[PDB]
């Protein structure tokens, strides 16, 4: 089992479309009813859903937000009735310090909800977090929740889908929020970086479609856990096989781009997952780990041949000081198999360091002139000084040095 | 169950049955006795008409059960495509995959490795769309040097169909398969050399002092690929396509399974004869082997002259790209020009001996008749014979 | 059709061949502490009460034949407490002619060999969360975990998944029981050949250092981690050596 | 297997009609579907096509062009969906120097496409190039691609169908482009000359029909490779048996000229392939090599008799310093066999030298007065000097001397 903590407008939407994808996959009706064709289903549902006496299924989700508008719109959607009104929380009434201050203020009810959800699962495995690191809501609230959660639950995993601000496109106060959120991520987060720049780049070459792609990534990541097989039957198995990450998915094709039914082997897919173009995020930098989850018919002989050929062709580079993985799953029996075989890749690669070097460069490009610090001084945390900022910057520098 | 267990007793034949009528009963009895055990199936003037009535029905039924339950004909055609290289598309891919293996000596060769390669070829080429039954019998065998001397296909056959091949057709096909394997690697060598020259002149076309000796490397090739690419045609039209046509013509009209054996047995006595694998044509084949050897010695005396020009070209590249000393290399470049007339005396003496073994080869053909069609193929436009 | 056999073997792959990890991830999670105790100290009425529960809670609940799993603590290990545990399965007369005691201990030999590799990498992966808050022991854990994950993927998606798919098809073209008895014992003597079960006893000693390494890290030294590296890497270069001299058994090196 | 690189408007069309002919021969539907009657086909398809999971077949073709209009029209044809949109490339926005400069500029994506296509074939044999040597696009782009390809892939064949400018009919800057393209062809090309003048001459005695004839030539050249037999089962076998070339095809008859069903032996065909009239291109000059591929029923006895008679009649002339070939194939089982037996001839003959002597004469007729060099000086390659031109001219002169 698992819980999802989505914050800010970004996280709220991310959750909306993630649950849309999930209910599509598992044959869950918009109202929580189960379709007749899926009555005898074999798919495991406990992982993301828990059924109710009324036979309806409820997501293990909690909605958090500093503002009402987004969630109010969500509850006007056809999927509104699905969520649990008890879990959803809205502030009665864009800065990280303010977000953390509110988090300190509204500890009690949030952790009440979290405890209630936790006690309903026998074998909870970890946490899932969806948020944006730039905006005031996501950054600060996620920081506070991560801190108090790592404190509260020292034996549960914490996974996040953190969305990073666009850089080629010029939050004016993004450097501070990003740097602080990164501090908290290093200091508490167990383990999926995301950026609007490269994401929209691949989308080209509304937020609805972008986050549909993101939800696709999340669902494909959690597929095998959802669909038990032989190997990789747990999230901890995933994490151990890799341990910051980046992702790529081959069949990112429009509903109109099915006309080119290209004979898609496993070799061509796994190859495509390697190119920098498909890496959805934007010094002979090299890899640390690679995982490829493959959906559809697959012959392990083909997998071995592809691995052999790629190894000989040396299209990849590895650390000199240490000695990939190809897991196979099964598609949901419901969504059309427009793709003969499909592939998702999650990897750890040193080049990601550059991200922080940019943000650090951004942050250093402001701290020398004290820009937009007036609001921060208002909050208690930065009321006296900003040693928090210095510690966070040095922590990020240490991480970059370690990479 | 055909060659033995039945004997025509010359002593106890009644006088009122002619000696020919006594061989139509020994053949109708044998045709029914063999139809039960091995095939695994169960069912005056008026006297002469009874023997023929029992003949034109039993034998005509023996072929039906031997073409529908065993497909005797579908194996003859399939045993030409593979065992006689009649497929071409499949043997092409099979010679590209065995190249990295057979170059090693035979001591490091083990049969269990090659089968995976053969199975790969049958999957990639057009031979995949084929009857699964006949593909079950096609395997490899290791004759008992180099990997190009102990490899050969077998296509073992046991059961009722084994009464047509009788362990002698399988000891004749392998006697043929060697001559078709050699004349197939002696051609893919000569299209590799021709492939080298098609990339050679595209790199060192800037050294006008080397094209003088490089030219003799081309003419000797094109004079050699003709003798092979022409004899390769005599194998197709004069041996395979002609001697097989006299077999499929005496099968669609034959019957009683004893006009089929005698039509398939002589089909292996002309191919052995039209090819030079006879017993009294021994002086001819050993003469051809020498020409088969001179093709290999060219490949050894070519890459030496090929590589020695790429080294001197590579040094000449680095000797000027890093700087853009001058006297210590002109002696190296100067001596390199002096080694050229040494290599020219190789290709001038290798050619003058290659022509001495072909002009001797033709004289041996005028010896036993179908060979005359070969002397015309080689001596077209009378470039030899002065 | 009646007292079906093909729908009766899939109820064995679910448990013996470990095709469903939803019943294991939930069973070892319950009976872990109560198996590390030495043998002749655990009460069998307790394990059966834990097996009977681990099924119905997991996704193996939708099975007509789940009531036929019995615990059978064997005397001798795969030549205690934990290394002497294995399921046992009971069938009626008509289906017994196919799956008998001669061809069920074989199912029980190639299960323990897959419960042993499944047990070590369940704990060797567990030390990963203990160290997640002295820094050179991680690069050895990466060398060990990436070896057992590379044996299991070879033992499930390369030997027991392809060979089983043959048997499913090889039973539709059967003509009599004297053939079904040929395609079953023809499936077992093939798995125990492509697996290391039939010698390669260096595998047993190689897994011995891995469990010891997890133990050492379970007590939380700087001079013993480097000893295990020289010890474990020496056995691995022996495994890759013998697995090369063969005429599958050659594709394991690429794994 | 093989790849096709077609450049410029000429190459783009050439490819269009070549693939039209191919799909007609192999019974490939315009959309890439396979017809019911051709389901059990024996013809080999991997050589020019690779099938897709959707059962459709995709050509191993790449479209290149400096301008969009031609390919845009192609994609409006009934055959549009057949091609691979990924491979097709169009410049976002008539000189050789400009073409080569762009080639230097757009190296990365072109070679990305080429590598992707190459890695999908186990036994790639060589390359096929279709382009015109006069226009700016074809000449320069082909030059650049040939250079970087011979550099990248030193173990693959490079075959071209180069179209030469009309001369009896007066590209004003054709001499420069032609001379440079010839330099590159000698310096990198493994091995089919083409001219509009004689091609249209034979056509008489729109570009659609001309290039239909050209595609016919190409397909008949590649027939035996497409249709495996006994001999000549590889392109390298073709090249070795000959090695600049010229071509001729006997049954170049209109769809309306089938009324004269002339009893067509093999002898009459092979004879017809010898005459200068049928040579589609426009000092006792003689031959170097002759190859005749014959389609339809053929008796090798007839072939031997024809060869004997032609040899005795001495209708041909050969080199005095060195010692032909007649290969047989099988027609596709689908297109009507309006011809009882048909013949295609490819030969190497010394007279082709004259071509260059004309172009050299053309080029020398301009270099003495510095005509239309202003644009060339603009590009970097000819920014400083024109030593490239001098080297190319001397190389062509050396080739003529060698002939």
């Amino acid at each position: 089992e698992i819980i999802t903590l989505q914050l800010g407008q970004c996280g709220n939407q991310i959750g909306f479309e993630f649950w849309k994808q999930l209910c599509a996959e598992h044959g869950i009706s918009p109202e929580g009813i189960v379709e007749e064709f899926a009555t005898e289903g074999t798919d495991r549902k406990d992982v993301f859903f828990y059924q109710a006496d009324d036979e309806h299924y409820i997501p293990r989700a909690v909605l958090l937000d500093l503002e009402p508008r987004v969630i109010h719109s969500i509850l006007n959607s056809p999927y509104a009735k699905l969520y649990n009104p008890e879990n959803i929380y809205l502030s009665e009434h864009n800065n990280w310090a303010s977000g953390f201050s509110q988090g300190e203020k509204i500890h009690e009810d949030i952790f009440d909800i979290i405890d209630r959800e936790a006690d309903g699962s026998d074998s909870l495995e970890g946490f899932v977090l969806c948020h944006s690191i730039a905006g005031g809501t996501g950054s600060g609230l996620g920081s506070y929740l991560l801190e108090r959660l790592n404190d509260r639950y020292p034996k549960k995993l914490v996974q996040t889908y953190s969305v990073f601000p666009n850089q080629d496109e010029m939050v004016v106060v993004q450097p501070y929020n990003s740097l602080l959120t990164l501090k908290r991520l290093t200091q508490n987060a167990d383990c999926v970086v995301l950026d609007n720049t490269a994401l929209n780049r691949i989308a080209t070459d509304s937020f609805s479609q972008i986050n549909q792609l993101v939800s696709t990534i999340m669902s494909a990541s959690t597929t095998t856990l959802r669909y038990p097989g032989y190997m990789n039957n747990d999230l901890i198995g995933l994490i151990a096989s890799l341990i910051f990450l980046m992702t790529g998915y081959t069949p990112l094709t429009t509903d109109q781009s099915v006309a080119s039914v290209r004979k898609t082997t496993v070799l061509d897919v796994m190859r495509r997952l390697l190119q920098p173009k498909n890496v959805m995020v934007s010094t002979n930098h090299c890899y640390i780990a690679i995982l490829n989850i493959i959906q559809g018919e697959v012959d392990p002989t083909q997998v071995h041949k592809s691995l052999q050929r790629i190894r000989e062709r040396k299209l990849a580079n590895f650390i000199p000081w240490g000695p990939i993985q190809v897991a196979l799953s099964r598609k949901s029996p419901y969504l059309p198999s427009a793709h003969r075989v499909s592939g998702l890749m999650m990897a750890n690669h040193t080049s990601i360091s550059s991200l922080f070097e940019r943000t650090c460069r951004q942050y250093d490009k402001l701290r020398k002139r004290e820009a937009f610090l007036e609001q921060f001084r208002k909050e208690d945390m930065f009321k006296d000084n900003f040693d928090e900022m210095d510690t966070s910057r040095e922590i990020v520098q240490q991480l970059i040095d370690e990479y | 169950l055909w060659h033995d267990k039945y004997t025509l007793r010359k002593s106890m034949i009644p006088s009122f049955m002619t000696m020919d009528q006594s061989r139509k009963v020994l053949l109708i009895g044998k045709s029914i006795n063999f139809l039960h055990q091995v095939c695994h199936d169960q069912t005056e003037n008026a006297f002469q008409g009874k023997i023929d009535a029992a003949y034109f029905e039993t034998s005509k039924y023996l072929l039906d059960v031997l073409n529908k339950k065993y497909s005797l004909l579908d194996h003859m055609q399939a045993m030409r495509r593979y065992l006689l290289l009649g497929q071409g598309d499949f043997i092409r891919h099979l010679m590209d995959l065995l190249k990295p293996e057979l170059v090693r000596p035979a001591t490091t060769l083990y049969q269990h490795n090659l089968t995976g390669i053969l199975e790969t070829a049958v999957r990639a080429t057009n031979a995949q769309f084929d009857s699964p039954e006949i593909l079950r019998r096609l395997d490899v065998r290791l004759l008992e040097d180099t990997g190009w001397d102990v490899f050969s296909l077998d296509y073992h056959v046991d059961g009722p169909i084994a009464t047509v091949f009788t362990r002698e057709c399988m000891s004749h096909y392998l006697r043929v398969f060697n001559f078709l394997w050699r004349a197939k690697r002696m051609e893919y060598i000569l299209t590799d050399i021709r492939k080298g020259h098609m990339c050679n002149a595209k790199l060192l076309r800037n050294m006008p002092e080397f094209s003088g000796v490089l030219h003799q490397c081309h003419i000797l090739a094109s004079e050699m690929v003709h003798f092979i690419h022409q004899m390769q045609y005599y194998i197709t039209f004069e041996v395979l396509e002609c001697s097989w046509d006299e077999l499929w013509n005496k099968v669609q009209q034959a019957q009683d399974l004893d006009h089929i054996i005698a039509a398939h047995e002589v089909f292996l006595d002309t191919i052995i004869s039209r090819c030079l694998l006879d017993s009294d044509s021994r002086a001819l084949l050993n003469q051809l082997r020498a020409v088969f050897d001179q093709i290999i010695e060219l490949q050894n005396a070519q890459d030496a002259i090929y590589r020695a020009a790429l080294e001197e070209l590579q040094r000449r590249l680095q000797f000027e790209e890093k700087k853009k000393e001058e006297e210590e290399e002109n002696k190296r470049i100067g001596e390199f020009k002096e080694s050229i007339p040494k290599m020219c005396s190789q290709l001038r003496i290798l050619t003058h001996f290659y022509q001495g073994i072909v002009q001797q080869f033709l004289v041996l053909l005028t010896t036993d008749e179908s060979l005359r069609f070969l002397s015309f193929r080689l001596d077209f436009n009378e470039h030899y014979k002065a | 059709e009646e007292k079906e056999l093909v729908a009766h073997l899939r109820s064995i792959k679910r448990y013996f061949l470990m095709d469903q990890g939803d019943f294991f991830v939930h069973f070892m999670d319950l009976a872990e502490e109560e198996l590390r105790k030495p043998v002749e100290d655990i009460t069998p009425p307790r394990l059966e009460a834990l097996l009977e529960l681990a099924l119905r809670m997991s996704t193996a609940n939708t099975d007509p034949f789940k009531d036929d799993l019995k615990i059978d603590l064997m005397p001798h290990d795969l030549i205690s407490g934990l290394e002497a545990f294995s399921f046992d399965y009971i069938v009626k007369w008509p289906l017994s002619l196919i799956i008998n005691r001669k061809a069920l201990t074989r199912y029980q030999m190639l299960f323990r060999h897959m419960f042993y590799c499944k047990h070590v990498e369940r704990q060797l992966c567990s030390v990963w969360i203990s160290n997640k808050t002295f820094a050179g022991a991680f690069t050895l854990r990466q060398r060990m975990l990436n070896f057992v994950q590379n044996i299991q993927y070879y033992m499930m998606f390369e030997v027991m998944e392809p060979t089983w798919h043959i048997l499913e098809k090889n039973l539709k073209s059967a003509s009599n029981i004297d053939d079904v008895l040929g395609h079953h014992t023809g499936f077992l003597d093939t798995c125990l050949k492509d697996c290391m079960l039939t010698l390669l006893k260096v595998f047993s000693k190689l897994m011995s250092v891995c469990v010891m390494f997890t133990n050492c890290m379970q007590k939380f030294f700087e001079a013993t981690i480097n000893k295990f590296d020289k010890n474990f890497s020496a056995h691995l270069l022996d495994l890759l050596a013998r697995l090369s001299i063969y005429s599958g058994m050659a594709s394991v090196i690429s794994r």
